[PDB]
Formats: C-alpha cells, structure tokens, sequence
C-alpha cells in the first residue's frame, strides 16, 4: 500500500512532539493496517485513489481576504484553522462569549472513542492540536460557535493531508450550538480527516451541525464521537456537498436515561464522487429516544452509501428509536448501497428503521414543464423539496439560504 | 392560430391517428367529441409535448412555427395551455412558488416582465375568488388534499393566470356536477377577448351548455369524420 | 457418512449407484474445489398418477430414468463450488429430489415430501432439483418432523429450481427439530437454496417455518432474470435457549419489471440469537424494479437478541424498493390479561406468537400452515422458560 | 362466597390495604369507592392475582378454596373475571380465537366440555348486538384499533361469554361518556341470574345510576372507613366527609 508508511513519516516527522494518546492510536493504526474491498464495512468506499498517493504535509498560510471570500455570512463566534493549524490572527476572541476555548496538545482528558476505526485513529495520530472547548453549567451562549477549515493542496501529484480534532463539553444544563465549516482554498485536491468529540452531561441540549463543502477533487474521511449523560438533548445535522470521497461516521452513546437524540445527514454525490455517511448509536440505558434521517440524492454515476446501526443494550427498557433513509436516484448510472442495521437485545422496546431507493416522478416534471418551467427548474424545485426536510431544521434563515446555495450548485444548473 | 395537418401519431406501437388535420383562428372555441380509443386524450398528448408519442406523419404548427419540434416549456412559452385530466400533486411546492415561477417563465419567453409580488397576489386573489378556491390555495402544497373537482378548478385558475393564447381542455369536466362546471365555465369565459381560441376535449358534452363552442369536431378511428356549429345531437 | 473423505470415498459413493461418468465428475470438480476451499465463520458463534409429463421421484431414480434431463439442469443454478457446505453437498449427496413439470402443465396436486418422523434423525446431504418448464404450474412442500441426537449432526441440503417462461413455482418448507433438554443444541442447518427465473413472467414464491437448529444458516435466493419475473419469500423463524440464526433471503433484480417482496418474522426467546440478513439487489439492466422488504422480530423475555442486517444495493435510476423494520415482544400486561380470562401461560405465548407470524402462515398450504403452527407451539413450550 | 379476611397487601414494599374486610355473596352488588389512592386498584389486583401485590398477613377465600394459592388462570377457571381499566391490545390475534381459547379453557377446567360451533356463534351474535360492537369483531384482532370505551364494552362481552360467578369492574367506568355507560350497564345487568355476584371498583360515582348496588364501601387508607346501601353515596355529601 505505501500509504501507512508515509503517515507513519508524518508521524515522526521534523521537531514535533508527540503527545502519549497520539502515539498510542499510530500504533493500532499500524497494527490493523488498511482494510480491503472485501471488509464487511469497505465494500463500496473505493481507497484507491487514497493509498496510492504520496502524501505530504505542509502548513501553508492565508490572508483574510481570502478567508472572508471562503466563508460563511454568520453572527458567530468564529474559531479559523488552516492546514491543521489554529490561526489565532484569523480568529475572534472567545472571552465573554460563553466558550472557555483553549488550543494546545495536551490530550489527558479525552473520552476514548466508541467505535474504532483506521481513519479515527490516523486522524487521531496526526491531529497537530487540540480544541478544548468547554460551556460552563448552565450557560446558554448568545453566539454559535462556529469552527472554519480552510484546506489546500500542493502543486503536483503530491496529496497534501490535514488532521484536525475537537473537543467540546457541554456541562451540566449548559446550550449551545457548534457548527463545522469545512472549505477549500483552492481546486488542488487534498486529504483532510476530522475528528470532534463530544460530551453532553446532565439536563445540556447540544445543536451540531456540520457541513462539508470542500472542493470536488479531494478527500474527506471524519469520525465524530456524542456522549449523552441522563437528561441530556443531542441534534446533529451534516450537509455532505464537496470532496470527491467523503465518508463521515457519528457515533453516539446514550449513557443515562430521559435522553433525546436526533441525527440527521443529506448527501448529494454528481460525477463519480462517492458520498458515505455512516452511524453508529448505542441505547446503553432505557427511556432514551432517538430519531434518525439519513437522505441521499443522486446523480451523474454518484454512490452513495448509508450505514446506520442502532445497538439497544440489555435491560434499557422503553428504548423508543427510528431510523430513515430515503434515497433519490436520478443518475442511470446512478449507485446508492443502503445498509440500516438493528442489534437488539432488550425485549420491551420499540425500534424501527425504514430506507427508500426511488425515482422522479415523471408526470410532476411533465405538469411543471407544462405551464412553461423549464426542466432543470423543475427538477430543482422537486428535489429541493426532497431535501426540505433536511434543511428546514436549520434555525439561522441566513445560514439555510447558503446551504441551499451549495445545494443548488450541485443541481442541474448553476 | 393553429394548423394541424394530416396527422398520424402512434404510441404502442399503435395506430393512433391516422391524417387528422384541424385549424383554429384567433377568438375561436371548438369542441372536440368522440367515443374512446378515438385519441382524443393522445391529440392533447401530442399538442402538450408528451414523449412517448410517436408522430409517424404529417405536421402540427402554431402561429407558423413548428409546434413538435417545440419542448413543453417552449410550447407553454407560445401560449399553449393545457387543462390536465389529472391534475398532479406536488408535494412540498407550494402554489405560489409554482405559479410565480412559470409565470416568470412565460413572461421571460414572451419578452415581457414581470410581475411585483405586490401586484401578483391581487392577480391571485381575484382568481381564487373567480373560481370559489380556498383562500390559503398559495401556501399549500399543488393540488395536495384536493378533490377532484378542486383540482379542475385550480388548473383552471393557473389558466387565468398564465394568459396563454390557446387553452385546451382535456378531459377537464370529468367527475365533475353541474355547477363545478358551472364555475370552471366562468373562469373559462372570463378570458375570451376575440384573441384566445379553445379547444375542449370533451369527456361528456354537458360542458359545453356552459362553454359555447364557436365549431364542433367529432372523432373515428383517430379521424374528423364531421363538423359543425353549436347544434350538433346524437342518435 | 463418515469417517473422512477423499476422492476414493467420492468414486465409492458414486458407482455404488450406476452413476454416468459426468455425474462422475461432478462429483469430483466439487470436491476438488472443496478442498481449494476455507471453512466460513462468519455467521454466529460456529400419488400414484399417470402423468401428464410429471416427474416426481429421487435424485438417484432421476439420475438412472432420466439422464439427459437431470445432466442439462444440475449445477446450473448452485454450482459444486458455489460455497464450501455446497460443494462438499455437490460430491457426497445421495438423497434428494427430483422434479420435472412439462410445458403446459398445471400439476393437478400439491406434492410433498413432508413427512413427520418420530425415529432418530435420517440423514446428512441431499439435492432437489425443481424444474418448471413453460406454461406451468407447481406446489411442492418440503421437510421433515424428528426428535435429534445429542452429537452435531450437519444437514447441509442444496436446492435448484428453475422457472421457466410463464411458469409459477410454489416451494414451501416445514422444519421442526426437538432437542430435549439442551443436548446438542442442536444441529446445524447450513443449506444453499436458490432459483432460477429465467423465465420471461416467472414466479417464483419462497414459504417457510422454521425450529429448533442450534445453528442455522440460509439465504434461500431468486435470481430474476427474465422480464416481469417475481420472487417472493416467506419465513418464520424461532430461537429459544442457546440456538442461532443467521437467515434472509437474496432478491437478484436482473430483467426489466422485476418485482420482489420479503417478509420475514424473526422470533427470539431464551438466550438465544436470532439474526435477518438479506439482500435486494438492482442491477443496471432492471428497469422499473420493486421490491418490498418487511423485517419483523418479537423478543421473549431479556435475555435473548434479534439482530436485522439487511443490505440494499441499488443501480438502476427506475427502482422502488421500500424497507421496513419493526419490533414487537410478548409483555407482562398482555400475558397477564391472558391469564385472567383462563387462558395458561403457554397457551397465551403459542397464541400471540402465532398471531404475530399471521402473514407468513398464510402463505403457506392451509394443511402445512396447521402443521407448523401445532409444531411451533409445542417447541414454544417445551424450550421458552 | 367471597370471604376477604382482614388483608393486609403490599405494593412494591408500601402497604396499601391495612386489614381490609369484605363479605359478597351470591346475587350481590358491592360498590368500592375512596380517594385514588385508598387501595382500591391494590384490591382489584390482588383478587386477580397479579403477581406484583404481595398480601402481608392476610387471607381471600372464594367457594371453599384458598384464592391467594390458585394462578391467575385457576383464579379464572373458578369464575373470577376482571374488566381491565386498560384492556390489551393482541396483535394477529382476532376476537373469535382469543374467546374461543378462553372459553375452551374454562370450560375444559369446571369438568365441563368443549361448545358446540352452533351456541357459540349464535351467543356471539348475540353479544356483539347487545354490547353496540362492530359486527366483524370475530375477525378482527383484539382491541387492536378500538377507542378506550370500545375496549371496556369488548372486555364486557368478554364477561357476557366466558360464563363467570364473581365479576370486578375495575375502574371499567372510566373516560365512557352516557351512551356507552349505559351499554355497559345493559351489559352487567343481563349477568345477573341472582348466581353471579358484582364488585364495582368505581372511577367516577355515575355508573352507580346506571347499575344500583347493594352495597357500597368506602376505602380510607387501605380499609373500610364507612358502609351503607346506595343512600349512602348521596349521605356524605351532607356530612361533608367525601370522599
């Protein structure tokens, strides 16, 4: 493969020092090593583009023209990192609003991860720093945080590759809403990894939303990790729009009882991208309710893969979960390769999933065509409103008309 | 306005129409009658822009322009309307939405511009009071929860809207009573200047007691085999 | 069978019978290929008619009455080497059935090899090979009711059907093991069923009931193939104690209007685990495909599991296909309100059971239906608890 | 006979009934009412048999036989029957095999033997009729998309076939408006042979018009602070002790 060799370089790389927890994921990274087309949880992911590259390294540096022409219109507090790096030039003071921010190395408290996987811990290992994100008890902030990543490539057939890692706790009876921006700085591909831990205690209602917006040629592989206390609310919503491979994993755990989840995704593959976006949630205790909507539109021989499992433990009783996953093909070249899986060991429980592949309704494009709308604005208006549900869940209008832009870019028109 | 000519359209692999040739002038309503299987509903097929209609001869151009060659989008652009036998659900686009879009279509296509929001819902609201609509028609999702005859009627209304030059009712009065057709009749009638024309296809006649049409043409095995003023009767 | 197995073993078993030399080698390319082979773990913890053209007779009579027939059809569908138990199940295989229906044929009655057998269990191999040529119609329902031995005993049985243009096939089985206390658990049901629609408007209809393996692993599949073909697949499966399951079908969608439906209930009690794993696949040639999958489990108690892995792969751009997944238990206010109206704890769980595989038991012939809801009540009580 | 002798039971460790005593006897009507709380549900339930209501000290006799030593079914099968103030829904399960599983339980208990297809149906005809059920119940599965009052009159048809001595309305009257009380009510009163015996644990006084009991007792903290005939419910009223 050649691959893990290189990150392993990386790893050892020019006068970095190497926190003990990052050494310690390299190494079961290199113990389990890449996985293959004929793994249970590989076979519609392609690597191959991926491990055949040589990768490099290298921090480059922005100006804030650039950052401002990249990023979102949003009243936020606004944390900006750029090629692994937290650029505090490009970044607001975090004092007084809420979030007690602290960038540095230091990994001794952090959660250990639910489920493992080779990508959280190459993340893991060549993540270059640690946001520290915490929201004091009982605080509900007046700004969102709001964490940009901007990624670039290099000249030539070398990938430049960037790792960033999260953590935010919510204390008890905190609110606050988080959201991950990720962009390009350009059309040179790039390798990016992402992963933002989560920890939600007692009576805290977390808003996350996520969107991936990088360019159409690179590569972004993200493990996210919630941990729900008793009492406690979790929403997650991810917009996949960008990246030529994208697979992103959110695994939650329900660890105390009385706890809302709700975990949402929209996918949007054109023009040979794969799209994956995958789930992993334990009910570890009862009185837990969890909602899941997973959707997928696709066109021009775009994949896209669904896999979600809801895992309800023994004895957590009066366990109420649902997953969704409704796939748009529109492509006839078109893939989509849906996997909702339950695991359930508790007998008084109501868990249910359901997962949709469907068309076009030819005869609404037609009536639309009709009365003189164009086709592609036909088209648009019914999958927009195939999405609508997605993205009517988003609470800032601001915010929503922009990620309604960036869906519409990958519609037909525009 | 319209001239179709020796028309032989197939579908199937059918024999559909065989030579059907029938030209409308400006101000002009003809009805359009016949049994079943006849193709009446495959000619309002044929005219909307339908793909699967094979046209296997002759011609249909509208205003000197060749009218097949044309998109559906295109040929709502030239001013043809069509009155769908079955109205489509859209949901999750709401009435509003739908009618503004088309509207800024056709008056794009027709080198025209363009209607204030302001003075857009004044245009609504007439038509809903025209014909007898739900007040909240521009909020709801297209046609859905709607009765037939609502959906008739609400078609209708896009029609009043839209200000094409040639409406053609397709098997529009089906399912409908006497005075459903009562009011899909005055929405038709308040939009006769001496320039549009119609064409109704005709499930059952009782539409024209209400719409008076200016010609009659009765269908066969695809063919016009008669004509004729208003008076026309059967057996 | 045993001891062991060799190739020396294979020409015995051939030739004992006058075997025609393909069927000769049939034998031999399967257990050539069985010795290529690793050995999968990746399930859980391991009437007298004068026909009218009919053939109703065993594998062995079919191989010496009708060669030709029997040598154009066998492998056709599973292969000797399609997968380890089935290429071991290729060479070895003595016992089985054959069935041929001509073109045109309605088969006037349903046959059957069900029998119920109160002697110690029979036999480890076995090959049925279903032929439906055009035009034609046929129900046959198989299995088997028997007491088991305390040592592992493997079944491992193939089935080839193939469904020709115009024709339906019904294949409905019955099996019902009983295991006394917790001895084996047990045997082991490893069998590869697939059909063939080939077969322009072929109809192929899966039914099934299923107790009392302690291991069993299935995916009874339909490969559509021909043009407005159907499958449709039918099973109700229980676990109780420490027994296993890994179960489901596989919908191949290959010609255009193909249409599937799946429904499945899974039943868990003691222990046990009891898994759906299943597979609808569109390929780019099947147009306007359908499917609809209908995945049940109901848990008794808290201690046993029902596990549902169901997988999707879609690529064609005309598909419909819905999933739908549900979870269902016998509850103490349920089971109670039974109590007070008389009824005895058993009773009750043979009852709600049987109510909850309601939708598959229709399917099935009304007598076998009958049957299997006497067996799977009987394996209710003396296992649950 | 119903002797309840001086029951003292326990609901998950708290004692409820403290030394509650009743007699009913054959052809009766007894009327239970209190504060939520008193121990009425606690009674009905340990009559039952349910198994989460731990008698402490205390003793039931019913027909000559220790009650409190027979399973809920035996408890049945002797003529207990309880109208559940939440009856169950039993998927797949229609009404006709349910009753029919029932019956033919009872009734293989008592010594008495298997009903005849004919009697059956007439008598569920009959039932159905009588209780304002849908006419295709048979076939439909038990109380499996019924209102609430639609399953209290299911449970009482299910009293008006299974044949029992002893019937508990427990709470049964609840959230039924005045048409469907008095439906239940045609529905009791065609039970009474003057054999059969009614306890009516009471949600609300107003079904108490509609079946006039004999007696009525009043729970204050888990036993019997007050009795009388029907005069009673009204009498309180003017002593200003209610409940």
């Amino acid at each position: 493969s050649n691959a893990l060799q290189q990150w392993h370089h990386l790893f050892e790389a020019e006068g970095t020092k190497r926190s003990p927890q990052a050494q310690q994921h390299l190494q079961q990274l290199l113990r389990t090593g890449l996985p293959t087309r004929k793994h249970e949880n590989w076979k519609y992911t392609p690597l191959e583009g991926l491990i055949n590259s040589q990768f490099v390294s290298i921090a480059g540096e922005i100006s804030p023209q650039q950052r401002d022409a990249l990023a979102l219109t949003l009243d936020s507090v606004r944390l900006v990192f750029v090629d692994g790096r937290y650029v505090p030039a490009l970044s607001d003071a975090t004092e007084g609003s809420g979030y007690e921010v602290s960038i540095n190395d230091d990994r001794q408290g952090l959660p250990d991860a639910i489920q493992a996987e080779v990508f959280l811990h190459l993340t893991e290992s060549l993540a270059q720093s640690v946001t520290h994100i915490a929201v004091k008890r009982g605080q509900r902030p007046a700004k969102p945080l709001l964490l940009m990543h901007i990624t670039q490539g290099v000249a030539g057939e070398e990938v430049n590759t960037a790792h960033y890692r999260h953590h935010l706790d919510l204390a008890e009876g905190a609110e606050a809403t988080v959201i991950e921006h990720f962009v390009s700085l350009n059309d040179a591909r790039h390798f990016t990894g992402a992963r933002f831990t989560i920890n939600v205690a007692a009576n805290a209602h977390l808003q996350h939303i996520k969107l991936a917006f990088e360019n159409p040629l690179s590569h972004h592989f993200a493990h996210n990790d919630l941990l729900l206390a008793e009492d406690a609310t979790a929403f997650s919503h991810s917009f996949l729009l960008g990246g030529a491979v994208l697979r992103h994993n959110t695994s939650t755990q329900l660890n105390g009882e009385n706890s809302t989840l709700r975990i949402n995704s929209l996918a949007m593959p054109v023009k040979n991208e794969v799209c994956d976006t995958r789930t992993w949630l334990e009910h570890n205790k009862g009185f837990c309710n969890s909602r899941q909507l997973h959707k997928t539109i696709v066109s021009d021989k775009g994949r896209a893969v669904f896999n979600g499992l809801i895992n309800v433990a023994q004895h957590a009783i009066k366990t109420d979960g649902q997953m969704t996953n409704n796939n748009l093909l529109m492509g006839k070249l078109a893939e989509v390769d849906t996997k909702p899986q339950l695991e359930i060991y508790a007998d008084d429980v109501k868990c249910s999933h359901g997962a949709t592949v469907g068309r076009i309704d030819d005869e609404q494009i037609f009536y639309l065509r009709s009365r003189g709308i164009n086709q592609q604005d036909a088209q648009q208006m019914i999958i927009y409103a195939f999405a609508a549900e997605l993205t009517e869940a988003l609470r800032d209008e601001g915010l929503k008309q922009q990620v309604l832009a960036r869906i519409g870019q990958r519609l037909p028109g525009g | 306005m319209l001239s179709i000519k020796d028309l032989h359209v197939s579908v199937e692999d059918k024999a559909i129409l065989r030579g059907l040739s029938l030209d409308v002038h400006p101000g002009e309503v003809h009805a359009i009658m016949g049994p079943n299987g006849s193709g009446k509903s495959t000619l309002s097929a044929t005219l909307a822009g339908r793909e699967d209609y094979e046209v296997t001869g002759g011609t249909v151009e509208f205003k000197g322009k060749d009218l097949l060659a044309l998109s559906p989008e295109d040929r709502a652009g030239e001013g043809i309307f069509m009155a769908f036998q079955y109205p489509v659900e859209i949901p999750g686009v709401s009435n509003q939405f739908f009618l503004q879009t088309a509207l800024n279509a056709v008056r794009s296509y027709r080198g025209q511009e363009t209607l204030d929001r302001f003075d857009f819902q004044d245009l609504m609201e007439e038509k809903i009071a025209l014909l007898k609509m739900p007040e909240d028609l521009l909020t709801r999702s297209v046609n859905v929860g709607f009765s037939g005859g609502e959906k008739k009627r609400n078609d209708i209304l896009q029609m009043a809207v839209l200000e094409p030059e040639l409406c053609i009712l397709d098997e529009s009065d089906s399912g409908l009573d006497i005075d459903a057709l009562k009011v899909v009749a005055d929405g038709v009638n308040s939009l006769r200047d001496g320039k549009r024309s119609f064409i109704i296809v005709t499930h059952y006649q009782r539409i024209l007691d209400y719409i008076k049409p200016d010609y009659v043409h009765v269908l066969y095995q695809g063919r016009i085999v008669k004509s004729g003023d208003f008076t026309l009767v059967k057996q | 069978l045993a001891k062991g197995i060799n190739e020396e073993v294979v020409r015995a078993i051939s030739a004992k019978r006058n075997e025609p030399e393909w069927m000769l080698e049939f034998r031999l390319n399967a257990y050539r290929a069985w010795l290529e082979m690793e050995e999968p773990h990746w399930l859980k913890a391991h009437e007298k008619l004068a026909e009218q053209g009919i053939i109703f007779c065993s594998f062995g009579e079919a191989i010496h009455d009708h060669p030709e027939l029997v040598r154009k059809y066998l492998g056709t569908v599973v292969p000797g080497n399609d997968n380890f138990f089935a290429a071991l199940n290729a060479a070895v295989a003595s016992d089985g059935t054959f069935i041929y229906v001509p073109k045109g044929v309605r088969c006037p009655m349903e046959l059957s090899t069900y029998f119920r057998i109160n002697a110690e269990k029979t036999g480890q191999f076995e090959r049925t090979i279903l032929v439906a040529d055009e035009d034609s119609y046929v129900s046959y329902i198989e299995g088997c009711s028997a007491p088991v031995r305390d040592s592992y005993q493997l079944h491992a049985a193939v089935v080839e059907v193939i469904i020709h243009k115009n024709a339906e096939v019904k294949y409905s089985t019955v099996q019902n093991w009983f295991p006394g206390d917790n001895n084996t658990g047990g045997i082991l049901n490893f069998v590869t069923k697939r059909a063939l629609c080939e077969g322009e408007n072929s109809k192929m209809s899966w039914t099934q009931s299923e107790t009392g393996s302690a291991i069993t692993w299935k995916y009874p599949s339909c490969i559509l193939r021909g043009d407005n073909s159907i499958g449709e697949f039918y099973s109700v499966a229980l676990t109780s104690g420490h027994q296993q399951a890994d179960t489901g079908t596989k919908m191949i969608h290959i010609g255009k209007n193909t249409k599937s439906t799946i429904i499945s209930k899974g039943i868990s009690a003691g222990h046990s685990q009891n898994s759906y794993r299943g597979l609808v696949k569109i390929m780019p040639t099947a147009t306007n495909a359908r499917n609809f999958t209908q995945c049940d489990s109901m848990l008794i108690g808290a201690n046993c599991g029902a596990h549902t892995f169901p997988y999707v792969e879609c690529r064609n751009n005309s598909a419909q296909l819905e999933h739908e997944a549900t979870t269902s238990r016998i509850g103490e206010d349920q089971l109670f309100y039974c109590l007070q109206r008389g009824i005895s704890e058993e009773d009750a769980i043979s009852m709600i059971v049987n109510g909850f595989c309601k939708d598959v038991f229709s399917e099935l012939p009304l007598e076998f239906a009958v049957e299997a809801q006497k067996l799977l009540a009987i394996s209710l009580e003396h296992s649950v608890g």
